[PDB]
């Protein structure tokens, strides 16, 4: 029995072009715990990406926060790419400043 | 502060 | 208000890739304060909150010793569970344990916990009485019998009612600046046209602590439970949390909708509307 991750891509503070912020990808509600998470800048993998220590919810499902410091702009597109044993292919969720 | 006790299944 | 202390443990076997990875974290409410990772360069119980840094080296040694002993018993338990569930030694399996206590505003014990899961399913749990067990199946019933013979529940009860509550009280006082401060949510409503005939109203809550919050939309004063899209509460990365609730509204009917916000940091629940 396996649970597929829920994925949310968002910023720490409300986005303002030219101002430093943090880009977050929160993955949650998944089982087993092995998971691959990438943050993308214009479709390419961001190198400086940290993550929280593995923890779990009351229903035993796992959650992780992946994050990086970034300066949002009008042109630059950001996304989060997730792979897990429940996914036949990597799922990409685009960053939408309104979500 | 953690529980120091050890128990096995 | 009310508070909790919890320790979470996860062991994940990886046959053919060395020994199981063990990761354990401790929290007071929604604040991480200690972590231990068996895959770290020098595994130790590491402080993760400024208010715990004051604890001495004898304290770090104790905690590290417990984490190492728990990684070892988990490795033994993962082998045991292969036998109890008649499984091959080829697959990866997960063992999870949580234990802790809840206290009220007066610091008295509200309840204690000790529970385990195997491969993401309940295995065995200490009941709220701190004296009896709930076993999920005939394999967990074997552990129940062993734990009843060893009077494990009595040992757990003594820790949960004693050290667990006393150290939670100690941490709450040492961390009173952050642990006993509730940050109310920063709230606003955004409007997003979907088409000529409908738009999205999204009610936001940002920068709040602790994570617990209630965000709801009403139409003419009636809760819109079925029609509200509610995202899971999410960490911002600066200790605070975020959440939003959205409803699809027909053009021109925006003033029939109201957003309701409940949070510990709020003396009274808030009511918001889409302003322009």
């Amino acid at each position: 029995i396996q649970r597929t991750p829920k994925i949310q891509v968002y910023s720490r503070h409300p986005a303002e072009n030219g101002k430093s912020n943090f880009l977050n990808c929160y993955v949650s509600g998944f089982h087993p715990s092995d998971i691959e998470v990438d943050l993308l800048k214009n479709g390419e993998r961001i190198e400086k990406v940290e993550h929280s220590d593995l923890s779990f919810s009351k229903d035993w499902s796992f959650y992780l926060l992946y994050y990086t410091e970034f300066t949002p702009t009008e042109k630059d597109e950001y996304a989060c790419r997730v792979n897990h044993v429940t996914l036949s292919q990597p799922k990409i969720v685009k960053w939408d400043r309104d979500m | 502060l953690r529980n120091q006790s050890v128990f096995n299944f | 208000g009310s508070h909790s202390m919890r320790y979470f443990h996860t062991s994940v076997s990886r046959p053919g890739r060395g020994e199981p990875r063990f990761i354990t974290v401790g929290y007071v409410d929604d604040t991480l304060f200690v972590r231990f990772d068996s895959d770290a360069a020098s595994p130790r119980e590491e402080p993760r909150a400024p208010w715990i840094e004051q604890e001495g080296p004898e304290h770090w040694d104790r905690e590290t010793q417990i984490c190492k002993a728990k990684a070892q018993t988990d490795r033994e338990d993962l082998r045991t569970l292969l036998r109890y569930y008649n499984q091959s030694e080829a697959g990866s399996h997960t063992l999870q344990n949580m234990y802790g206590c809840d206290v009220g505003p007066d610091g008295r014990l509200l309840r204690g916990y000790h529970q385990d899961a195997y491969d993401g399913k309940d295995y065995i749990a200490l009941n709220e009485d701190l004296s009896s067990w709930t076993a999920a199946d005939t394999a967990a019933q074997i552990t129940q019998r062993k734990w009843e013979a060893a009077r494990v529940a009595e040992q757990l009860r003594a820790y949960l009612e004693g050290e667990c509550v006393e150290w939670l009280r100690r941490y709450l006082e040492n961390g009173k600046e952050t642990l006993q401060r509730a940050d109310p949510p920063k709230t606003h409503v955004t409007h997003h046209p979907i088409s000529d005939h409908e738009a999205t109203l999204r009610c936001w809550a940002l920068g709040f602590y602790p994570a617990e919050i209630t965000l709801t939309w009403q139409r003419d004063g009636e809760d819109q439970t079925q029609d509200t899209e509610l995202v899971e509460t999410r960490p911002a990365g600066d200790r605070t949390f975020q959440k939003w609730a959205a409803v699809v509204v027909p053009s021109g009917e925006e003033q029939r909708y109201t957003c309701h916000v409940q949070h510990e940091g709020l003396p009274k629940p808030l009511t918001l509307r889409w302003e322009p």
